[PDB]
């Protein structure tokens, strides 16, 4: 369906105007027909973009309502009510087990909805950012006339007109412009005005000079131009519909959900039916039968599990929250932790955005200025009297200006009315030799010219400030060459000096360096007037050469560029650390891409490109073997003509990618490339064009100071100040939650062993009833709750960012290894721990363990008040069933305090206790909070008849303590194996 | 295979025999222990059979005793239950001095035979005749049915004392060794006949206290025959038969404590 | 003692309930203290 959209565009800019005027029925003058509009309108449909159509809330949430446990919940709780239905026919019960049971069943599903519901939340609002970008009206000319109308009455053919400070309210034709100048950044990710005219000046109608796209606005001068596309068929229309179009897709952290609730279902309905026809073979009544399914659906299904997971993710994300990073969805969470591949823009994302000074040449010698926000770095110079010389012009030579009110802001920070190498300027000087303004008071400038096309230079008059002179200086700055075609002296350390062709060659020299590094360079120079032939009041032509412009004194270069984010070189090299691997992906130029790609660590010292191959070794780029080169530099005018299995080769081949020059579609793919290969993909961007990369991501991030409304719209998580470092720290948080989740899991799973064991043992022995149902949840849902949350607050165990990112195939979050430890192993001993305590009660109370066996049918018996005990004494029903409901509550208790060394022990999949140690706050808190909930369940009067839980005695809560012990030190033993011998066997079998 | 290979396949049993097999011995040695502390004679505790509970012969399919004296298979399901208690207490099963003895044919006081313990052979119990029990296959029409008290070790009944006013006020008041027993329904439609060891309505206490089934077998209870020669028919009553002591007490949930709960109904 | 052993059939229930519902009381405040130690 999108696969259209993935593809570059096609257009009309090669046409003459008239012949483009005969294809939409138009005039160029005149412009369309009231009626020939209106025609057209019902023809073609409005100019607007319609949003795709959406999943209602409603079932979003009920899709969740059906999800393995839920399912089995439900099957439960329904089969409650079927047992309730048979007796409430066959002999008149008036207990309320299993309708409550039932109606508290139905609840856990609907509450455990809407924590599942929460998780798998989509906020997204692209398609409604785009329809932003139309303004509500446009100028048209309509029967030789000019009037507003609604920009949705736009159609293909209209003459329109715009004018700086106006949006593009449809991709036009250009027939007319005057001194028009265009803010294309949409499509490109550059704010840098470009020039729209009549005249075609490139094949690529993304290039061409006399096509303006909706999208993008009008910065200055003013344009006629004809209506070629409307609404969804724009360039950036597609776009839009693209992006908004894509298929959302599961995340990484929702397969393994998904994953282990197979595992675990499948064991559930597994020992679910094993047992059922178990039961009815040994001659158990369908009446029974339904009821120890029930109890073993409670027992084998982890009812908190699901919820535990949402609130460890919502407690991971409020801690990034208060790192400037905004999560949108509770899953982004861990996608950055199973990152393996960043595809990155440029602009505004690695970069500042910014136009900065980069370097300058004086004296013969190379300087490099600090780029960094901050200014972290330090000075270059500031001794040379040449540097106050260059530092003069280069305030002088200056039209840009601070806006109002900025003072509060620092310098690199605030807007500056000017182009971009002016304010570059402006704040270069205004940060080494304080307020600029100072200087353009103290030296009054009476005539300038200003830049020209023609003479590639701008010149300035000014009165200097010297009082001892008063005179008249003359400063300009240009084209490098062009400003050493007028000079004849070099400002040297201070002295002037004829310009002999060594210091020429050294400068040619310095020229090559700077712009090499990818850096826009400018020359600089002056000249000092005569006295004697300028007077106080000689007046000075701008107009016509009133004044001489040759033999001036060359003072300097200096270079620009639009540099990195002082942490952003840094932050690469730590995701390559991770073995994490960095693609740039922009729409800028390759010569700029390149340069920051080697500044921020992307292309690392040494390595080569094809074509730098070939220029090293003077050779043609066919006789290179491309194999010899690891780094690559792809434009997208080449990108355009590849196959995707030809894109997959070179995603394949090279360890350093730039792809230069793409299109919003083009980044789209190049991330399903990378997806391709099997790899877990993060996309950072700032742009519009970035939309459609973000939204196919696993995770997308965007910028939040200078990222566009679009671009938020299209990510997972917000980097609300801009601090690319967080990408580290998200990377290292997400591998640390998926660690966590592990020990949260086994922790909460251990528990249903003790559970699910006195249900087989109430069968295969006839023994009474060891556990019931309701206390079964009042483990998972009561007192395993707040312990299980707490393993999200574990700190790594090793240095988690020197490991290579998880293999989604293998490496999974729930896998035999822990099913083994926490079923096999210590779930097992737990039970054994519950039935102990169970033991203990009856035979404290008369009735020995040997006594117990094929008991229950005597027991459960409603009708004999007189059962005979060990001891031979006689008890009614209620009796027995106090010291029964006795035993539930002690067994319940025993669960807590073997869940106490669990608690511990999970705390670690590798290190001690003695290593990592207890400084896990929230943890403890669990202990205590667990212990209290389960003294006041079984203390609190009243709750004998709500939960069937009664007083325990003192003596009764150490039953389970040696198993408690027993756990703690086997799991000691066990890890202390692990660590002693890397090998695999303890490992293999039981490493989490 | 499935997971692994052969070999860990293997390994993987080895391990899970040699650990079940201590886990069980483990299990097995804290069993140990626990019995280790306790007596042979007499449980740990008693309060959960504290107040003693009163039970009768015929089983009741509901608390409730119903069915039809012109039918007879319509009772002969609760003269099972019936015969089964009676049976017990067989003259051929108490013989010889050993272990029975003669005790009073009246109501009588306890009777100590030392602490609970071996020191001596089998405490002897005192001999009960079910020929003792008057009128009562049972009662075909207005049932015969048969009481009796739970039996605790160490318990010693203690009958009210005549003070001051009491249900049944002062009638045949054995108050030094009787522990009375009188079942009632306004709703009086009956006619409540009781019988027992020495005439009364009411369990003798030369019977206490128990010293248990290990330090007393073949002990015998004593039993309260209770018969309903109604001269009503075809409706439901409710009969409650109430027994009082000093150590005697009731609970709303359990309608077994110290009382009985009986529905019948001669719907013939 | 002997016929007037009625405290062998008596537990009190009570008294344990007040102990083991301050116990819970004041794990509860102990476990507030431990995580309020930087909230
Ligand atoms: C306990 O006493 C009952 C009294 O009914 C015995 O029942 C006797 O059963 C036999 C054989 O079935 C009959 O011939 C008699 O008529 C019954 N009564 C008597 C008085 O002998 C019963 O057998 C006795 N049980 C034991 C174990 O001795
Ligand atoms: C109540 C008692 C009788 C039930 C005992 C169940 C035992 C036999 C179960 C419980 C957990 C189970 C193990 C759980 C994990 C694994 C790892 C997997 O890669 C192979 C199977 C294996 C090794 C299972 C074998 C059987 C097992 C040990
Ligand atoms: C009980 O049986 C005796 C004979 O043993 C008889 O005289 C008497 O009438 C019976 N009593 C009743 C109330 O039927
Ligand atoms: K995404
Ligand atoms: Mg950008
Ligand atoms: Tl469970
Ligand atoms: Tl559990």
């Amino acid at each position: 369906l999108d696969e259209l959209k993935k593809e570059v565009s096609m257009d009309d800019h090669k046409l003459s105007l008239d012949e483009l005027h005969n294809k939409y029925g138009t005039d160029l003058t005149r412009g369309l027909t009231n009626a020939r509009a209106k025609e057209i309108l019902a023809r073609d449909g409005p100019n607007s973009l319609t949003p795709p159509p959406t999943t209602p809330e409603w079932i979003k949430f009920c899709r969740q309502l059906f999800g393995g446990f839920s399912i089995l919940l439900w099957i439960g709780a329904i089969l409650c009510f079927l047992a309730y239905g048979i007796q409430a026919a066959t002999e008149d019960e008036p207990a309320n087990d299993n309708l409550y049971l039932g109606v508290v069943l139905s609840t856990v599903v609907i509450v455990t909805g809407c924590f599942s519901y929460y998780q798998e939340a989509k906020s997204s609002r692209i398609m409604d950012s785009f329809k932003n970008m139309v303004p509500q009206q446009a100028l048209v000319i309509r029967d030789g006339e000019k009037s507003t109308i609604n920009a949705e009455f736009v159609v293909a053919g209209d003459l329109v007109e715009v004018k700086g400070g106006d949006r593009i309210p449809a991709d036009l034709r250009i027939i007319s412009a005057h001194g028009c100048k265009v803010d294309n950044s949409s499509l490109t990710g550059e704010s840098e005005p470009q020039t729209r005219s009549p005249e075609f000046s490139s094949e690529n109608p993304l290039e061409t000079r006399n096509i303006a796209f909706f999208s993008t606005n009008c910065v200055e001068g003013t344009a006629r131009g004809v209506v070629v596309y409307t609404g969804d068929r724009t360039v950036m229309g597609r776009i839009a519909t693209l992006a908004s179009g894509l298929e959302v897709g599961r995340t990484p952290i929702a397969i393994e959900i998904e994953h282990f609730i197979h595992i675990i279902t499948g064991v559930a309905v597994f020992l679910g039916v094993s047992f059922f026809i178990l039961s009815l073979i040994l001659g158990y009544s369908w009446l029974e039968a339904v009821i120890f399914l029930i109890g073993i659906i409670v027992a084998n299904v982890p009812e908190g599990l699901l919820a535990t997971v949402t609130v460890c993710l919502t407690l991971t994300a409020k801690r990034m929250a208060r790192k400037n990073c905004l999560v949108k969805n509770l899953e982004a969470v861990e996608t950055l932790g199973s990152t393996s591949t960043i595809c990155s823009d440029k602009t505004g994302t690695l970069t500042q955005n910014r136009m900065t000074v980069a370097h300058m040449w004086f004296d013969n010698q190379i300087h490099e200025a600090d780029t960094t926000e901050n200014q972290s770095g330090a000075a270059f110079d500031k001794t040379s009297a040449t540097w106050s010389a260059l530092s003069r012009i280069a305030a002088l030579c200056n039209r840009a200006v601070f806006q109002a009110g900025q003072d509060n802001v620092p310098i690199l920070k605030r807007s500056v009315a000017g182009d971009a190498s002016e304010s570059a300027l402006l704040k270069c000087i205004e940060l080494c030799c304080g307020s600029v303004q100072g200087m353009r008071d103290r030296n009054p400038k009476i005539v300038e010219i200003p830049f020209n096309s023609t003479n590639k230079y701008q010149l300035s008059i000014h009165e200097n400030e010297k009082s001892s002179e008063s005179r008249y200086l003359l400063v300009m700055k240009g084209a490098p060459e062009r400003i050493l075609d007028r000079c004849s002296t070099i400002l040297l350390n201070g002295a002037e000096e004829p310009l002999k062709e060594d210091m020429k060659e050294a400068f040619q020299n310095a020229y090559l360096e700077l712009g090499g590094l990818g850096e826009r360079v400018l020359g600089f120079c002056h000249f000092a007037l005569p006295e004697d032939k300028y007077n106080e009041g000689y007046p000075f032509d701008a107009d016509e050469p009133n004044f001489p412009t040759t033999d001036l004194c060359f003072v300097g270069l200096m270079a620009m560029i639009d540099p990195p984010r002082a942490a952003v070189p840094d932050a690469v090299g730590k995701c390559r650390s991770a073995g994490i691997k960095v693609i740039m992906v922009t729409g800028d130029h390759p010569i700029t891409a390149k340069a920051i790609a080697k500044g921020v660590g992307i292309i690392s010292e040494g390595n080569e490109t094809i074509e730098d191959i070939a220029a090293r070794l003077n050779i043609p780029i066919g006789q290179v073997n491309p194999r010899d080169a690891k780094a690559c530099v792809v434009h997208g005018s080449d990108l355009k003509d590849l196959s995707t299995e030809v894109l997959d080769d070179i995603l394949h081949y090279h360890t350093e990618i730039v792809f230069a020059r793409t299109s919003p579609q083009q980044k789209l793919i190049i991330v399903e490339g990378c997806q391709r290969q099997g790899a877990i993909v993060a996309v950072t961007g700032d742009g519009v064009n970035d939309s459609p990369a973000l939204k196919k991501a696993d995770i997308g991030v965007a910028m939040g100071i200078s990222g566009s409304d679009v671009s938020k719209q299209a990510a997972d998580m917000i980097l609300l100040d801009d601090n690319f470092a967080s990408i580290v720290t998200g990377v290292e948080e997400g591998r640390l939650i998926f660690d966590n989740l592990k020990k949260s899991i086994a922790y909460t799973l251990t528990s249903n062993i003790p559970e699910i064991t006195p249900f087989l043992v109430f069968i295969i022995g006839n023994v009474p009833l060891p556990l019931g149902t309701v206390t079964i949840l009042c483990i998972d849902l009561g007192t395993d709750m707040v312990p299980a949350i707490s393993l999200a607050y574990e700190q790594a165990e090793s240095d988690i960012m020197k490991r290579q990112p998880r293999n989604p195939k293998t490496d999974k979050l729930v896998n035999e290894r822990l099913i083994s430890m926490a079923y096999g192993q210590i779930g097992m001993i737990q039970a054994l721990g519950g039935f102990f305590s169970y033991f203990v009660i009856l035979a404290e109370n008369g009735f020995l363990p040997m006594d117990l066996i094929g008991k229950r049918v005597r027991w459960d018996d409603r009708w004999i008040s007189d059962v005979e005990d060990s001891f031979g004494q006689q008890w009614t029903y209620e009796q027995r069933k106090i010291v029964e409901f006795t035993c539930h509550t002690s067994f319940f208790i025993s669960i807590v305090v073997v869940q106490w060394a669990d608690l511990i022990i999970c705390k670690t999949r590798r290190n001690s206790i003695f290593q990592q140690g207890m400084k896990n706050k929230i943890l403890i808190f669990g202990l205590f909070e667990e212990t209290a909930l389960a003294a006041f369940l079984s203390y609190c009067p009243g709750t004998d008849v709500a939960l069937r839980m009664y007083p325990l005695k003192p003596s009764w809560w150490f039953c389970a303590f040696p198993y408690s012990l027993i756990i703690f030190l086997y799991d000691e033993m066990r890890r202390f194996i692990i660590r002693r011998s890397p090998g695999g066997w303890v490992e293999q079998e039981t490493y989490y | 295979f499935l997971g692994r290979t052969g070999s860990s396949w293997f390994k993987i049993f080895l391990f899970y025999l040699i650990f079940y097999g201590c886990l069980a011995g483990i299990f097995i040695g804290t069993i140990q222990v626990l019995l280790l502390t306790l007596s042979d004679f007499e449980p740990k505790y008693q309060d959960r059979v504290a107040p003693p509970g009163l039970s009768h012969a015929p089983y009741a399919i509901k608390t409730e005793i119903s069915f039809s004296i012109s039918n007879p298979k319509s009772y002969e399901s609760f003269v099972k239950s019936m015969h089964k208690l009676m049976d017990l207490y067989n003259e051929s099963s108490q013989a010889g001095n050993s272990p029975f003895e003669d005790c009073s044919d009246t109501p009588a006081d306890y009777i100590k035979r030392g602490d609970l313990d071996d020191s001596q052979g089998q405490k002897k119990a005192c001999r009960f005749s079910r020929m003792w029990l008057k009128n009562c296959g049972y009662a075909e029409g207005k049932p015969c049915v048969v009481a009796k008290l739970n039996r605790i070790i160490g318990f010693y009944p203690k009958p009210l004392k005549n003070t001051t006013d009491l249900p049944e006020e002062l009638q045949a008041n054995y108050n030094q060794y009787v522990l009375p027993l009188r079942c009632a329904a306004r709703e009086k439609i009956g006619s409540i006949e009781y019988f027992g060891l020495g005439g009364y309505a009411g369990f003798p206490l030369q019977y206490y206290p128990y010293y248990g089934k290990r330090l007393q077998k073949k002990y015998l209870q004593p039993l309260l025959a209770i018969q309903f020669t109604n001269l009503t028919q075809n409706m439901e009553l409710r009969i409650e038969c109430k027994v009082y002591g000093e150590n005697i007490d009731y609970s709303e949930k359990d309608r077994f404590r110290g009382r009985f709960e009986v529905k019948i109904e001669v719907k013939s | 003692e002997g016929p007037d052993n009625d405290e062998r059939f008596t537990y009190d229930y009570y008294r344990l309930r007040v102990v083991g519902l301050i116990v819970a009381a004041v794990l509860c405040v102990i476990g507030i203290i431990i995580l309020l130690a930087g909230k």
